[PDB]
């Protein structure tokens, strides 16, 4: 009964921090890409307004 | 009016509740009396046991809650949660003639039983009833126990001597 | 009428206005009417004005069919809501639209009210459950959260909270009734029906009002569906008033707002939270106040639902929101699938305020009850098994959670006697499965009224007016103390000389699952 | 002179860019708007600049009803708060404007928010042991006058009590003018501690008032969440030194601060760190915390709460608040949950004038032994937890029902926390908390049984309360023995 | 060098403002190279330079005494040896907290005396074989 | 009356772009191009709004060796799929075309 009342934490604690490292390796490479979108210029957008 | 009430954070506060009482006084439904307490705490003007009292007199003397009824509503529930409201929220404590009003309101309702315990709560607060309510309490409690109608009839009903979810009224 | 511009761009909830050529000022957080039809109009909030005049915009309405080419109107003024008595006995869109079963206009953004105009609670607010108006106390203005797995038992406490108050608000003034606002963030509709149904069935609807944002409704609606009933609230609580206000869910309400954020590519944070969703809490749970004398004495309560994921209260919202409610009730999906129900902690539940707001007949039941079961977890622990004991302790504890098991409100009155008897010994000698029985015995039947011994003077259960003496004086009381002993010692002994043998006699096994209906029976109607 | 005036360009948020024509004044310059347009007053502080002719800057006050053309008006200065004793006894928001609804304050001065901190010469950490009477933060993190302290926990562990508890058993015995800031805290904690200092005549209006309160609360925006603290340390600045007196700074907590902070890097559209938190929390909190600090005209003893989301200390935020800190207080939830309150975890915490140069001997060595039977006691945890107390050497069980003994009597009482435990308050003295702790480490004690430690003060207190359960039981056990005679 | 996290919060700081990329835990990615930089200026300086010299213990704050964060292995890295000191033993005890277990020094004996190379080759074997008996209670 | 049409104006994988010269139509609203360029039929529903001419649509097909600035048919609502008693014992993609091989589907109307 013990050694199933530490597993189920180890799963819960192991799934925790799975999901974890994974949303932050995933937030990592959005503000990569956000920074590069903040890094790439607007054009021009010339044409007739008259 | 020399003496001068403040909140609990220490502001000041106005005693001023003549014309609020008189709004009460002149109520025909007895929530609309509540209502000017609603419209009286807004004003910074906080009821005093005078205002209770009147308020006490208005529920006793009309003839309803509000001119379309209500289901479930009683007349003695108001008297006493004002009490409850006057005792734990505000600190005032009621008189002799709060607990009258209460007395002749359980006199008008016919019972009996609890109005036996405002008695003793009358003499345990060391307050004197007015013997012409608890005769007429007693007399009532007399004429039930003659006629019976002291307790419902469903209670002194034989109950199920074997058990059922249908017998047992579930 | 204004023609302030037209929609650019759309992006699920989100969208993107772009001005006419006559650019005219806008003001900040305002509603804007999209003109969908040749009648029919949207609704949608303005937050963003941005250097080029392109206004960013969260659409509330009629967002699969808004289009680009469509015209844009400007109100110049906050998102309001209509607001009043009116109100009460209906269920609405969040923007003011009813919606159909088979003048006072009030702001949306507020507020909340400075500590000057705040006020400690002083009276109680009653569950109708014995675990909660016994010993996690609530008062007018005490918001509390509600932490528990999924189907657990959430939902049905505001429930039974609501369908408490209708029995006393209609016997009690006005002033001291309690009215009530459910807002339904991403629960179904069928559920919304079904509770609809169930309220006007036990007539609780005239003192109360569902707000609903279901799942299926868009994420700016549900991020302003509690807002909209907060604002509903907020008319009764200056107004004097009490009422109470429900949130489910604001786990729910954080993932539309969640969805805003990432569709506008805010930086998110932990747990794919943007950071301003203690903020966006706060905003909302501040609002719930015990007004001061100088305003009002009002009220606003706030019962909050958030669910757990195996049974977890380290997460970040739970925390947040535990960072900002003003207690605690814990139900255990382990305990609920034990049986007892309501699933109450009474280790990780806990009522930060109420102690001041609950009754002295109340508060000395709770504090002994709280004593005994301090007791009963440390020597239910201790033992793990080691060797069984027969003891006061473990005895009244087992006694006492058979009554904390319940189906629905129970009345202040019935609440305590059959705790009393509990804290004194007198549920010491009857058998554990017959413990609802026993107490429906107690509170609707009436063993000495039928077997004839009335030498009890007031004391019974049939008037149920007895409970504001017991509310106001207190059993302890010299009155109240003898009558109450001799009512319980009589139905004590009637009870055990006349039921309990004849169910220890019963060996049929036809009648012992009678008996076990019977006993189901009791728990479900106590 | 005339007034620099400029137009607003655009609105994220709180966050709003102005365009000033003739040029931009320097960063963190005041800029106030009238209430007809915006219904309310609006100061708006510079934080950055964008390119000439602009001007990005932060709103105190909400930015409902607020136009893309709206006239703004320089002041001239910093965000400027009132300071003296008119200060005293008084409720203060984010801009200095009183709102307790007394009246004027009677103000000579007015400092602004932002100010540099002391230099290395103006500076002198005198260490000196802070007797709160307190037991666990006697013995293990004993407290510094005029140090730092941090109380670093989550929802629900009792950092507010500790709080109450710490500011009942000092500041009303301080002498000494109190300054205390609400920072994303509940405003029902700012009513009843105004209360509970009204009553206590902390906060007397008719004399003298030893007491300051700050309050940017949970309802505030993140724009006066990230400037009450600075309004909070001016007030406790002048005091420490214009008065050149020594004072109490409870902060509330500096957590909803960084959050603030972070809510409003995400509308200037900083790129973020990690987990979420604004890419200048080092710095902001450096230039908060090296503000506090004890110079040759005063002292700030300063009490820091902080929170812990999802109970994570490698939170980068509580993770860079330990190294600013003189004693750190690490709260748990798990102790709380196994009844002991304060729910202190030795273990983590730690404090720096906790060596024999300022501390006595005896106190030394005892809290070194302490720590250190908790930390076998901790190691052998993971065996109890699986296979129980049976399957372990006479010695280790001998530490494991000593150390529980020691866990249980750090937990006691406070009368802050008189409606939960239901029992009265202590004070323990130190030289009653050494001997104590001496008698239960030497095994002077072990006779005792072990609830007789739990919540309870002092080793007269511990024997009266397991004669009182030795009563109890011997009354159960002829009680017993009646009921079987008779039955 | 006192904490060079410190020095790492600034750098992410400084390169996230003038917005550079971030990397792993934010980072901009060239911090190996910073302290690469800031490190390999160590050194014992030849015969011909003089036989000058710079020592250098640089400091790293740990979190739950883990070695796996991106800086702290950034920095194991480039250093020579560790000291390791564990709040695991300044809990449990002892001061200096070292853990021998991984704390070591790549340099031996060439660096330490006449005198201590041959206390420390009996004292390296004693402790190895003290590290496989001090798990029992004494029992004999 | 006469049907809107549009062009394409960028494919990335399922994503395509399409711009118009008249009010954009709702969204999920279908867009198909004949079957003779890609070699199969081709729908794809309105998604996403770029501008007031240009429309993101989601392909359910492939959408290979479809050219640039091909014109495209505006269903003029979402996808219509067939409903009723011919419906049963049959099978039915997301368009409702039938890929038993077991001939038409013989159904009245057609619902979105
Ligand atoms: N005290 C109780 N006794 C018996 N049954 C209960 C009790 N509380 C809840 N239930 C049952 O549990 C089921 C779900 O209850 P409820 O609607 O309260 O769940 P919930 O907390 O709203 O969770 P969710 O909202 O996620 O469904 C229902 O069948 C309800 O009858
Ligand atoms: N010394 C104590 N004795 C008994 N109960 C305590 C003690 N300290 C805290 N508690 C309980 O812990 C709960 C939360 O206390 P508190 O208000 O201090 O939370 P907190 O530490 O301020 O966290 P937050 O600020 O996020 O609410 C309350 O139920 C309180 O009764
Ligand atoms: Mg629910
Ligand atoms: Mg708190």
């Amino acid at each position: 009964g013990n050694i199933t009342g530490l597993m189920q934490l180890a799963d819960y604690t192991y799934n925790k921090t799975r999901k974890e490292l994974i949303t932050a390796e995933l937030l990592e490479i959005i503000g990569t890409m956000t920074a590069m979108h903040a890094g790439k210029k607007v054009g021009l957008k010339k044409t007739e307004f008259w | 009016a020399g003496g001068k009430r403040y909140d609990l954070f220490g502001y000041e506060v106005s005693v001023a509740t003549g014309p609020f009482i008189e709004e009460i006084k002149k109520a025909q439904f007895y929530d609309d009396a509540g209502e000017v307490i609603v419209k009286m705490n807004l004003a910074n003007t906080p009821p005093d046991l005078q205002t209770y009292n009147a308020v006490l007199e208005r529920i006793l003397n009309c003839k309803s809650k509000r001119s379309q009824p209500v289901k479930g509503e009683n007349k003695f529930a108001a008297m006493m949660d004002i009490l409850e409201e006057m005792d734990a929220r505000s600190g005032i404590k009621p008189n002799a003639e709060s607990w009258g009003y209460v007395l002749k309101e359980l006199v008008q309702a016919g019972d009996f039983r609890l109005g036996w315990v405002c008695i003793a709560g009358m003499k345990s607060l060391g307050i004197t009833p007015d013997q012409a309510l608890v005769d007429a309490n007693e007399a009532n409690a007399a004429k039930a126990k003659a006629a019976g109608t002291d307790f419902p009839a469903y209670l002194k009903k034989a109950a199920p001597e074997s058990f059922d979810t249908k017998a047992w009224g579930i | 009428k204004q023609k302030i511009g037209f929609v650019h761009g759309i992006d699920g909830t989100i969208a993107t206005i772009a001005p006419a050529a006559s650019k005219v000022t806008v003001p900040y957080n305002t509603v804007l009417e999209i003109a969908v039809s040749a009648t029919n109009i949207a609704n949608a909030l303005v937050f963003n004005l941005e250097k080029d005049g392109s206004i960013g915009v969260i659409l509330l309405d009629n967002i699969s069919e808004v289009r680009s080419g469509q015209d844009v109107y400007a109100t110049g003024s906050l998102l309001k809501i209509p607001v009043g008595f009116h109100m009460l006995g209906k269920i609405i869109n969040p923007l003011g639209k009813e919606i159909p079963t088979g003048t006072k206009l009030g702001l949306v953004e507020e507020m909340a009210p400075n500590i000057v105009s705040r006020q400690p609670v002083n009276y109680n607010l009653l569950t109708g459950y014995k675990v909660i108006d016994t010993l996690i106390p609530v008062g007018r203005g005490q918001r509390e959260l509600i932490l528990g797995d999924r189907q657990t038992g959430k939902t049905s406490i505001a429930l039974s909270t609501i369908l408490n108050q209708t029995k006393v608000n209609n016997e009690i003034l006005s002033k001291n009734n309690v009215l009530s606002v459910y807002v339904s963030i991403g629960q179904r509709c069928s559920n919304v029906a079904r509770i609809h149904r169930l309220l006007t069935e036990y007539d609780a609807m005239k003192y109360c009002t569902i707000v609903a944002a279901t799942a299926a409704d868009p994420a700016g609606l549900q991020y302003l569906a509690p807002y909209a009933g907060t604002t509903l609230g907020e008319e009764f609580r200056n107004s004097g008033r009490h009422i109470l206000l429900v949130y489910d869910d604001l786990s729910k309400q954080a993932v539309s707002y969640r969805q805003i954020s990432l569709l506008l590519r805010r930086p998110p944070g932990r747990e794919a939270y943007p950071g301003d969703v203690f903020y966006l809490h706060s905003r909302l749970l501040e609002r719930s106040a015990m007004m001061s004398p100088q305003k009002g004495s009002g009220s606003l309560t706030s019962l909050p639902i958030v669910e757990t994921l195996s049974n977890d209260v380290t997460a970040y919202i739970v925390t947040n929101v535990i960072s900002i409610t003003d207690g605690q009730i814990y139900l255990d999906a382990k305990l609920f699938t034990g049986g007892q129900r309501p699933a109450v902690n009474i280790g990780l539940s806990v009522s930060r305020v109420g102690s001041s707001a609950q009754n002295k007949a109340m508060k000395k039941v709770g504090g002994a009850l709280k004593m005994l079961m301090g007791e009963y977890r440390k020597m239910a622990g201790e033992q793990t098994s080691g060797s069984q004991n027969v003891s006061p302790v473990m005895i009244r504890g087992a006694r006492c959670l058979q009554l904390f098991n319940q189906k629905g409100p129970s009345y202040f009155m019935d609440a305590i006697v059959a705790l009393y008897a509990v804290t004194n010994g007198y549920m010491d000698d009857v058998k554990l499965q017959y413990s609802k029985f026993y107490e429906f015995l107690l509170l609707n039947k009436d063993l000495p009224v039928l077997y004839g011994q009335v030498n009890n003077k007031y004391f019974y259960m049939y008037n149920k007016n007895l409970n504001y003496f017991i509310r106001y004086f207190g059993l302890n009381h010299e009155i109240l103390e003898p009558e109450l002993k001799k009512y319980i010692e009589i139905h004590t002994n009637l009870f055990l000389d006349n039921y309990q043998s004849r169910m220890n006699e019963l060996k049929s096994d036809e009648d012992l699952v009678q008996l076990k209906n019977l006993l189901y029976a009791c728990k479900r109607t106590v | 002179d005339v007034k620099q005036v400029g137009y607003v360009q655009q609105i994220i948020g709180a966050v709003v860019d102005v365009t000033f024509t003739d040029s931009v004044p320097p960063v963190l310059t005041a800029l106030t708007v009238d209430a007809k347009e915006t219904g309310t007053l609006l100061t708006m502080e510079i934080v950055q600049h964008l390119d000439t002719k602009t001007a990005r800057c932060i709103c105190m006050s909400s930015t409902d009803m607020l136009r893309l053309r709206t006239p703004v008006v320089n002041t001239g200065s910093q965000i400027t708060v009132p300071v003296g004793e008119a200060t005293l006894g008084r409720i203060f928001n984010v801009m200095g404007d009183a709102i307790d609804q007394r009246g004027p304050v009677k103000n000579k001065v007015r400092w602004p928010i932002h100010r540099k901190a002391p230099t290395l010469a103006e500076q002198s950490g005198k260490d000196e042991v802070l007797v709160t009477g307190i037991k666990v933060i006697d013995l293990i993190l004993p407290y510094c006058k005029g140090g730092k302290i941090g109380l670093f926990g989550g929802a629900g562990v009792g950092k507010t009590v500790i709080i109450m508890e710490l500011i009942n058993n000092v500041a009303k015995g301080h002498g000494g003018y109190s300054v205390f800031a609400g920072v994303g805290e509940r405003t029902r904690e700012g009513t009843d501690l105004y209360l509970e200092m009204m009553g206590s005549k902390v906060i007397d209006l008719q004399g003298d008032s030893k007491c300051v309160l700050v309050y940017g609360q949970m309802n505030e925006p993140p724009g006066a969440r990230a400037r009450v603290a600075q309004t909070a340390l001016t007030m406790a600045e002048y005091f420490r030194d214009e008065a050149g007196q020594d004072v109490l700074l409870f902060v509330d907590n500096v957590f909803r601060f960084t959050q603030a902070n972070s809510e409003v890097s995400a509308l200037l559209g900083r790129i973020p760190a990690a987990v979420g938190y604004q890419p200048t929390l080092a710095e902001d909190l450096g230039m908060l915390q090296e503000r506090i600090t004890s110079t040759v005209k005063g002292s700030i003893t300063s009490v820091q709460a902080v929170y812990v989301p999802a109970d994570d200390i490698t939170d980068p935020a509580p993770a860079t608040t330990f190294s600013h800190l003189d004693a750190t207080t690490v709260l748990s939830r798990s102790v709380a949950e196994a009844g002991i309150y304060p729910a202190v975890e030795p273990l983590e915490c730690a404090s720096r004038i906790m060596d024999p140069d300022a501390i006595d001997v005896n106190h030394y060595n005892v809290a070194m032994d302490i720590v250190e039977m908790l930390t076998k006691y901790k190691e052998l945890q993971d065996i109890i937890a699986v296979l129980g107390i049976d399957e372990l050497s006479e010695e280790d069980k001998l530490i494991v029902d000593r150390a529980r003994k020691v866990a249980k009597f750090m937990s006691q009482p406070f009368a802050v926390a008189e409606v939960f435990t239901g029992m009265k308050g202590y004070y323990v003295q130190l030289e009653d908390c050494v001997s104590d702790f001496g008698s239960l480490l030497m095994g002077q004690c072990d006779n005792i049984p072990e609830m007789a430690f739990y919540m309870v003060g002092g080793l007269d207190s511990v024997k009266e309360k397991a004669a009182k359960m030795a009563a109890e039981a011997a009354a159960m056990r002829e009680r017993a023995r009646k009921a079987a005679e008779a039955k």
